[PDB]
RNA sequence: GGCAG
RNA sequence: CUGCUACCA
RNA sequence: GGUUGCGGCCAUAUCUAGCAGAAAGCACCGUUCCCCGUUCGAUCAACCGUAGUUAAGCUGCUAAGAGCAAUACCGAGUAGUGUAGUGGGAGACCAUACGCGAAACUAUUGUGCUGCAAUCU
RNA sequence: CCUAAGGGGGACUCAUGGAGAACAGAAAUCUCCAGUAGAACAAAAGGGUAAAAGUCCCCUUGAUUUUGAUUUUCAGUGUGAAUACAAACCAUGAAAGUGUGGCCUAUCGAUCCUUUAGUCCCUCGGAAUUUGAGGCUAGAGGUGCCAGAAAAGUUACCACAGGGAUAACUGGCUUGUGGCAGUCAAGCGUUCAUAGCGACAUUGCUUUUUGAUUCUUCGAUGUCGGCUCUUCCUAUCAUACCGAAGCAGAAUUCGGUAAGCGUUGGAUUGUUCACCCACUAAUAGGGAACGUGAGCUGGGUUUAGACCGUCGUGAGACAGGUUAGUUU
RNA sequence: GGGUAAACGGCGGGAGUAACUAUGACUCUCUUAAGGUAGCCAAAUGCCUCGUCAUCUAAUUAGUGACGCGCAUGAAUGGAU
RNA sequence: GAGGUAAAGCGAAUGAUUAGAAGUCUUGGGCUUAACUUAUUCUCAAACUUUAAAUAUGUAAGAAGUCCUUGUUGCUUAAUUGAACGUGGACAAUUGAAUGAAGAGCUUUUAGUGGGCCAUUUUUGGUAAGCAGAACUGGCGAUGCGGGAUGA
């Protein structure tokens, strides 16, 4: 419970991105039960962000529907634009963390199709938990 | 009838080590111990003085006070919601410096020696510490390790 | 009929003591207790006069503890009396006295405290502690270390302690354990005392032998009989090296025949070589087959 | 327990401040006065009707008493006390144990 | 007087034996546990068959002595006394505890009976024996497997009567002049020690 | 805890 | 050691 | 490099059975007037270094040595275990998924290292 | 419990085994060797300890004085116990040191009152002296239900507030126990394991026994038995049809489909249960709130009267006997 | 210290034997005293117990008559009639 | 850093335990049995153990840090040694791991409650129980909604 707060992944069907490390992987190991994760794509990120992408700021969900909401909380960081955020996002960057804690996470809809006949166990084994790795790639399609 | 006593349950937490009874060793009694030092504590069932309770056996503390053949050690218990600052006096048989200072003074002084060098050649360090990241490309080379296909064995008793 | 006692499990399960302790060298009782240090003088050492007899030397070191092991501040041995004027009965109370001035002048001249702290220059017997100096360093304190050897009233090591004492160390002592206490009456007599420190005790069993059993007094003192020392000298030949100890107590080694590549040159002949692997396994193959 | 008559601790008096020799004798409470405060107010309490007017201790549970050493100074007269724990016998100055002999 | 074994059949309870604790326990049914030619050589009984556990479960003395008394009156009237050794490899040290032999107030039991704990692929009975035997051996321990609760399996070994070596190792080692006879068990030789003990204890040791 | 045989 | 008498922690 | 004194770690140092040991050291060794302690100058004390000895102690070496220590395509990713399912099974229990992971065993290698002072063919 | 079994110092090494020595032997005392503790350390158990913490010897009172800090239990209150220092004064040892009771983990006690020690200090209030009294600081006398009232029964003449937080029925879970049924097959059965049986073991079912539990009901579900009447179950006593036998017949035993149909009259007992007499095809076993009290009856139990025996000083008790006791 | 039970009340445990078998007529010692006598009884008093024997009946845990080491009958706590 | 539970072990200590074999009886009886001894063998432990997890658990990861120079004291050192606290100087946002942070810290005051129960897993007593008692978490109580016909 504490590991999605700290994920922010406080809701179902809430999405967001991770860079991968020791750290995280032992974050997301503990979560595994409880989300489907895995490696996007870069059509899938910037779908994501077209359509769904929300910026942090002042603790408001804000759309990111203009560059210049983008430049004034991101241009310190060289983000000028929200292609300099896909950028930054999919080949991960050296500020990952700022642009992906800006970005607010994720609100995805039920999947179009719906999941397998049973969510709760792991993606080997028939279900939906746990890492898929490409096929993230179609769960997102079937979410967003 | 319960038994609550000081010792309780301190059967095999407080044995000495198999092969290592008797006499101290003089090193522990060499050592010296100053106000700010990081200590582990672990009580030596050999030496009844000034020895530490078990909830102190295997926590590590501040030296705050330095006597005659003992040390002041501040440990933080939990009790109910909160902390508890516990003074606790601790011969020095039941004391131990702890070996994490000395690895991030180590990684303090690396740091300042890196920077200073960087400086000199007129280039840039970054000196935050990363987690393990996943690794990059590469090609195996199969020259003398052409791939040995394996299979699941049948099944067989060994009795 | 009985069962056999050293099994493999006993040696398994046996815990051998520390390595000088198995040598019966250490005694690691009495070792803490001198060496353990008030954890408030946090790096200040503990100094111990460490006195030592062979069958032939008298050894005094002042020594302090560290992990890697003790340190030692300075050392004066009993062979070295010749050079003071003392040849023969290295190993009297009375070169024990000697071996203990030295030292502790020697120890004194290293540090600095020669014209403070000059000690008793007038040896009378009385018992006596190295006082202070108001308004000046403290005396250099030094705290005694017999090992193992017996405390008996009369016995060698508190003659090194009295040297010592005499010498300008302060060493924290009592004299109920020099030759002369009174038990009965717990006095000190001084006159004893000063004849052991010079000798006197000496003297006297050459002059009561000399008259009685004289191929006994030929065969006990025959380097004093080629030597030409009578007991009414043998004293002088003490209080001489006192004053000669107190002149020049430094410490000149002893100049070495060969260089310590020589040393060990000629010492490796007479050592043997552990056999390779190969070359036991040889042996075993070799002890199989002439086996069949 | 066997405890000496004689014993050499700490005198407070501003005589000695220090070991002196003191005797040893065991302790035995006064007698209890008619006129102390608690008394004549019992008594008055007590007087005319009503009963017993206050608790009387039954439940007796210690086999034992804690004895107490008087220590009376030679040089001063000054006296101390300390107590020991609850033994069943205690003699002053008894028989020392002679350790060796056979019954 | 007993239970039905249905009231003692599985490991609930943490193992409980004879000690200083309990003293007053009485003895296991079973008190013989090697049977038939027990003073056969390794060479004489090359055939090992087994009678294994596929449960994890109690089972009483009674029923070791049961099942042994079964299989060792079948083999021994079929084959003879001495075309044998049977072996039970289970002893029965748990010790059950019965209550009514007030209400729920001091119900701690009293010592009942023994059982042994079993795991599963843990061997019950062993019978080493010749290999003309083998449908002999078998059906004596498949009747005594009926005095057993749960599931046992009959497994022929691989082994060379109880020794440890396969069938092949043991022969190898035997013309290699490795195992020399200890009575009903053997001693192998040890290339480590005394070279001359060694040697002197094994002298049709082929050395290589 | 006081007397007394 | 028996009897009698006495009982604020 | 040997040896002694004082040590650190406290068996890779211990134990058993053999063998060798130059120099110095150490040791055994000699004596009882004196200080001292004993049933016993055996231990402890003192005296000579003079009469003798490396016999022992001590040191090193030897042993398909016992023990100890270390290592590992040894066993074994086994036993156990955190997490999961509206998995199997009457049950006892078991399998699978994402993780952590022994001990015994087996084999091989080793058998004190070292600080300060002094000394020595 | 201990003036040492506390404190300091020193010397020594223990249990046990082997080999030897007059009486002397399995066990007396002496000697050597081996001996990691297999001994001992007041007392439970655990831990700890080998030039010691054990054994013996020498000297001693640190088991002393002052008042703070800390650990455990913990509310971070008290009590108990313990730890490390400060300031003294001592013991011991050549000394370094060690010693603030017992090698460590248990071995204990508030307010009020009394009593003792200390300071000989403060007060007795119109002012004094001397007695007396009261204060201040530290112990002791004790609360074991041990954070600490001052405390005997009976009620079958009984009362009240409540309780299904809780017993005495049914019901529910369970099935040890009770009952019933299998599997294996050592034996029994002239021979012969299995016609009929069947030990040592082992798997079940049932809820017609009794326990276990305490879920429902204590602003009340009428608690024994019998009489009466209906229905259901089948693990079938009889009756129908059959299979098997150690079935010649007759009788009997084992078994199948079967609950269609029946399963009694009485002596004694309140009885359920039981036990006899007798008839009969047979006199099977159970359930339905242990069916059935606005169906009865009321013999029993279980209000209040009374008697006895045992018990109690007694009032009274008895799950012992006895007699009389409103059934809306 | 003495008296007193038609005062309250109490009135027991232990140790051996007869020319078949069975039984036991046959003595002292303890509890604070005496140790249940004359009688009566499975009685409204007996647990075991529906005691055993006889009688009554076809059949009787009922009744009566016997028996009595009587859990725990008994003499104005009145016994037997 | 600490640990002694799972597992493991018993030709390793303690305790339990099956079977032979070879020796000694010299301190057992009638060739024999039984003792011991030696090397082996089958099987075990909540109040056994050399070893020893997983999960859980203590501390650290800087600016109140690191380094350099030299002031105070009645403490401490033989000392010009240290101890503690300082004056002065250098190292600037990669100020020294991740992820998150509807912000952190602090205070006062007062309510109800102090019968609990259930599920997975660990677990004690009991033959067991819709039984009694603990551990961690999640729930019901206090909660409707979709599913399990019905049901805390
Ligand atoms: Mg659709
Ligand atoms: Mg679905
Ligand atoms: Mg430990
Ligand atoms: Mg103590
Ligand atoms: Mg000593
Ligand atoms: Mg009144
Ligand atoms: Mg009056
Ligand atoms: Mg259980
Ligand atoms: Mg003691
Ligand atoms: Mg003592
Ligand atoms: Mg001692
Ligand atoms: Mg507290
Ligand atoms: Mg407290
Ligand atoms: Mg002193
Ligand atoms: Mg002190
Ligand atoms: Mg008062
Ligand atoms: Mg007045
Ligand atoms: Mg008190
Ligand atoms: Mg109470
Ligand atoms: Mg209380
Ligand atoms: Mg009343
Ligand atoms: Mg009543
Ligand atoms: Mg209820
Ligand atoms: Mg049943
Ligand atoms: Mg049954
Ligand atoms: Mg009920
Ligand atoms: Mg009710
Ligand atoms: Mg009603
Ligand atoms: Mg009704
Ligand atoms: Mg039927
Ligand atoms: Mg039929
Ligand atoms: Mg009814
Ligand atoms: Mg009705
Ligand atoms: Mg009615
Ligand atoms: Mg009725
Ligand atoms: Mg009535
Ligand atoms: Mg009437
Ligand atoms: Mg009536
Ligand atoms: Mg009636
Ligand atoms: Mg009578
Ligand atoms: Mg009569
Ligand atoms: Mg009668
Ligand atoms: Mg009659
Ligand atoms: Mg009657
Ligand atoms: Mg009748
Ligand atoms: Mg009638
Ligand atoms: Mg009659
Ligand atoms: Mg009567
Ligand atoms: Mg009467
Ligand atoms: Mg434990
Ligand atoms: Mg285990
Ligand atoms: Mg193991
Ligand atoms: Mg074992
Ligand atoms: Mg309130
Ligand atoms: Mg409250
Ligand atoms: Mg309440
Ligand atoms: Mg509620
Ligand atoms: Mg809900
Ligand atoms: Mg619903
Ligand atoms: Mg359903
Ligand atoms: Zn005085």
């Amino acid at each position: 419970r504490k590991v999605l707060q700290l994920l922010r992944l406080t809701q179902i069907n809430a999405g967001v991105f991770v860079r991968l490390t020791k750290a995280t992987s032992e974050l997301i190991k503990l979560a595994e039960p409880y989300v489907a994760y895995g490696y996007p794509s870069l059509s899938t990120i910037r779908q994501l962000v077209y359509k769904r992408g929300f910026g942090k700021v002042n603790k408001q969900r804000i759309a990111l529907s203009d560059n210049a909401i983008i430049e004034a909380n991101l241009g310190k960081f060289n983000i000028l634009s929200i292609e300099d955020l896909i950028h930054e996002i999919y080949t991960v960057g050296p500020n990952f963390k700022q642009v992906s804690n800006f970005l607010w996470p994720f609100k995805l809809s039920n999947p179009n199709g719906g999941f397998r006949a049973r969510k709760f166990q792991h993606f080997i084994q028939g279900g939906d938990t746990g890492n898929r790795e490409q096929f993230i790639n179609a769960l997102v399609k079937q979410m967003n | 009838g319960k038994s609550r006593g000081y010792r309780s349950g301190t059967r095999y937490a407080f044995q000495r080590d198999f092969k290592k009874h008797g006499a101290i060793p003089l090193s522990t009694y060499l050592k010296v111990y100053k106000v700010g030092d990081i200590v582990d504590i672990k009580a030596n069932g050999s030496i009844q003085k000034g020895m530490p309770h078990k909830y102190y056996h295997g926590k590590t503390g501040i030296v705050y006070n330095v006597t005659k053949s003992s040390v002041g050690v501040i440990i933080n218990k939990v009790v109910g919601n909160r902390y508890i600052e516990k003074r606790v006096n601790l011969r020095v048989e039941h004391v131990k410096h702890s070996a994490c200072r000395q690895e991030f003074l180590n990684r303090v002084k690396s740091n300042a020696a890196k920077k200073r060098e960087a400086k000199a050649n007129g280039e840039t360090v970054y000196l935050k510490r990363q987690a393990a990241k996943p690794r990059g490309s590469r090609i195996i080379s199969t020259e003398g390790n052409i791939p040995q296909t394996l299979a699941p064995v049948a099944y067989e008793t060994f009795i | 009929m009985q069962k056999e006692f050293r099994t493999s499990a006993y040696h398994s399960r046996f815990q051998t003591p520390f390595r000088r302790r198995q040598e019966g060298k250490t005694d690691y009782y009495q070792r803490k207790r001198l060496v353990t240090q008030h954890k408030a003088k946090y790096n200040s050492p503990k100094y111990r006069l460490v006195v030592r007899f062979t069958n032939k030397d008298i050894i005094a070191q002042i020594v302090s503890a560290h992990i890697t092991g003790d340190v030692v501040f300075t050392a004066a041995y009993a062979h070295e009396l010749p050079r003071y004027g003392i040849k023969y009965g290295l190993t009297n109370w009375s070169a024990a006295y000697a071996v203990g001035l030295l030292v502790a002048r020697r120890a004194l001249q290293k540090l600095g405290l020669d014209e403070t702290y000059t000690g008793v220059e007038e040896v009378e017997g009385e018992f006596e502690l190295t006082e202070a100096v108001e308004d000046g360093p403290r005396p250099f304190k030094v705290f005694l270390d017999i090992g193992l050897q017996r405390t008996t009233t009369g016995a060698r090591v508190f003659g090194v302690l009295k040297g010592a004492s005499d010498g300008g160390l302060y060493v924290p002592h009592s004299p109920n354990r020099f030759p002369g206490w009174d038990i009965e009456a717990e006095e000190l007599d001084a006159e004893l005392l000063r004849k052991y420190i010079f000798g006197g005790h000496v003297a006297e069993y050459m002059e009561e032998l000399l008259d009685d059993d004289e191929e006994k007094y030929k065969s006990i003192f025959k380097n004093y009989i080629e030597e030409e020392i009578e007991s009414e000298d043998v004293e002088e030949i003490y209080a001489n090296a006192h004053e000669a100890i107190r002149a020049d107590p430094s410490f000149k080694p002893t100049e070495k025949k060969f260089t310590k590549e020589q040393y060990k040159a000629e010492s490796k002949k007479y050592r043997q070589q552990k056999l390779t692997r190969a070359e036991r396994q040889a042996k075993v193959a070799k002890k199989i087959a002439e086996f069949k | 327990v066997n405890v000496p008559k004689t014993r050499k601790t700490y005198c407070k008096g501003k005589e000695c401040r220090k070991h002196t020799q003191h005797k040893v004798t065991q302790y035995k409470a006064g007698k209890a006065s008619l006129f102390a405060q608690g008394k004549r107010r019992y008594d008055r309490k007590q007087s005319g009707y009503g009963g017993q007017t206050k608790q009387i201790f039954h439940k007796k549970a210690k086999t034992t008493k804690k004895v107490v050493l008087r220590l009376e100074c030679v040089v001063c007269k000054t006296k101390a006390q300390l107590p020991l724990k609850r033994c069943k016998h205690f003699e002053l100055g008894g028989d020392k144990k002679q350790k060796g002999q056979a019954l | 007087a007993r239970r039905p074994a249905r009231c003692y059949r599985y490991c609930k309870n943490k193992p409980y034996p004879k000690s200083r604790y309990n003293r007053a326990v009485p003895d296991a049914k079973i008190r013989i546990y090697d049977l038939g030619r027990k003073k056969a050589t390794v060479d004489e009984f090359p055939l090992c068959i087994h009678l294994v556990s596929n449960e994890l479960e109690q089972l009483s003395s009674e029923a070791l002595e049961a099942a042994r008394i079964c299989a060792n009156k079948y083999i021994t009237k079929v084959s003879g006394r001495d075309s044998f050794h049977l072996r039970v490899r289970v002893h029965p040290f748990h010790v059950l505890r019965i209550n009514k032999m007030q209400g729920m107030r001091g119900a701690w039991g009293k010592p009942h009976g023994l059982a042994a704990r079993v795991s599963i692929g843990q061997i019950i009975m062993s019978a080493r024996t010749k290999d003309s035997n083998k449908d002999v051996v078998i059906e004596g321990l498949r009747r005594a497997r009926y005095k057993f609760p749960g599931q046992q399996k009959i497994i022929i070994s691989k082994k060379w009567g109880f020794t440890p070596l396969n069938r092949d190792e043991y022969i190898a080692k035997k013309t290699n002049g490795e195992v020399i006879d200890d009575g009903a068990y053997v001693k192998f030789l040890s290339r480590k020690g005394n070279l001359e003990a060694n040697l002197q204890q094994f002298p049709n040791y082929q050395y290589s």
